C-alpha cells in the first residue's frame, strides 16, 4: 500500500507551511540590521 | 479554459488557463495552487513533453484536455 | 504495468534542507536581535523632523563605482534639525516606519 | 573521495569528502587546513556559485572534480 | 645538431634537434626522457630567459650549446 509513502510526503507540507510563515519575519530582521 | 491535470501521485485537479498561456506559466500556477517548485514538474500532453515556452495552441491543447505530471529531475 | 516507488527517491531530498532551515533561521534571530539591542545605547540626542521627501533614482547608472544611496533608493527620505542647530539630511530613515512621522 | 580545489594564487589543495557532506563542511575543512574563516571564502563550480543548504552529491560533484576558491574582498 | 642541458643536479642531457624547433617541443622532450612536468621548467641561456612561443633559430643557438634548466618553485 502507498499510504505510508503519502505519510512521508506529508512532511513537505508540514515544513513548507512553516517557512511560508517565517519568511516574512526574517526579511525584516535582516533589513533592520542592514540599516 | 478548464483542463484536467493528473499527477502520478493520483490526484486530479481542474485548472483555468488560456490557450496562449505558456507551459512554464502553467507550472507557475500549479506552484501557486500546490506549491510544488516548477523545476520538479514535467508536463506531458498526448504522451509528449511540453516545452515551457510553448503555449496550448502550439501543442494544440483543446477544450478540457488532460496533462500528466511527472516528478522529473529538476534543473540545478 | 507494475508500479514502483521511484517518486520518493526525488521527493525526499528537500526534507534534509528544510528541517535545518527552519531551525537555523530561528537560531539566527537570537544573535541578530541582540546585535541590534547592543547598538541601542540610551544616551540619544533629541531633535525635530523638518521634512519628508519623495526620492527617485538618477537617469544613469554605473558599475565598479556605484553608490547604494544616490540612485538605487526609492522610498521616503527625511530632513531633521538637531538641538545643537545642525541640519542633517538622512538617506535612510532607520528603525521607525515612515508612515507615522509628520513634520 | 578525493576532490581538488584551487585558488587565484596558484596554490592547490586536495580534500577528502563523502557525498553526503554539505558545503559548510567543506569550508570548515578549508579553515582547518589554512585558517581562512568560513564566512570569507566563496566557492565556485562549473561556473555557478556554491551555497550551503545542499549536499555535495546534489551538485553532482564527481570524483576528482576541481573547485575554485575566491576570497571576500572588503575595504573601508 | 646536439644540445647539452644542465640541471641543478648537474646531470647532462643530450638532445638531437633542429634550428626551427620550438621551446615547447624541447621542454616536452625533456618531459618524456626524465619525467619532469613541462610547465615547471624554465630555460636559461646566458642571461636571456627563453620564451615558449618562438623558435631556436630566432635565438641563433648553435651546436653543442650548454643550456641551463631552472625550477620555478611553487608555494605550499
Amino acid at each position: 500500500k502507498l499510504l505510508e509513502h503519502k505519510e512521508i510526503d506529508g512532511r513537505l507540507k508540514e515544513l513548507r507551511e512553516q517557512l511560508k510563515e517565517l519568511t516574512k519575519q526574517y526579511e525584516k530582521s535582516e533589513n533592520d540590521l542592514k540599516a | 479554459m478548464q483542463i484536467f491535470v493528473k499527477t502520478l501521485t493520483g490526484k486530479t485537479i481542474t485548472l483555468e488557463v488560456e490557450p496562449s498561456d505558456t507551459i512554464e506559466n502553467v507550472k507557475a500556477k500549479i506552484q501557486d495552487k500546490e506549491g510544488i517548485p516548477p523545476d520538479q514538474q514535467r508536463l506531458i500532453f498526448a504522451g509528449k513533453q511540453l516545452e515551457d515556452g510553448r503555449t496550448l495552441s502550439d501543442y494544440n491543447i483543446q477544450r478540457e484536455s488532460t496533462l500528466h505530471l511527472v516528478l522529473r529531475l529538476r534543473g540545478g | 504495468t507494475r508500479l514502483l516507488d521511484s517518486e520518493i527517491k526525488i521527493m525526499k531530498s528537500e526534507v534534509l534542507r528544510v528541517t535545518h532551515e527552519l531551525q537555523a533561521m530561528k537560531d539566527k534571530i537570537k544573535e541578530n536581535s541582540e546585535k541590534i539591542k547592543v547598538n541601542k545605547t540610551l544616551p540619544y540626542l533629541v531633535s525635530n523632523v523638518i521634512e519628508l521627501l519623495d526620492v527617485d533614482p538618477n537617469d544613469q547608472e554605473e558599475d565598479g563605482a556605484n553608490i547604494d544611496l544616490d540612485s538605487q533608493r526609492k522610498g521616503k527620505c527625511a530632513v531633521i534639525k538637531t538641538s545643537t542647530r545642525q541640519t542633517y539630511f538622512l538617506p535612510v530613515i532607520g528603525l521607525v516606519d515612515a508612515e507615522k512621522l509628520k513634520p
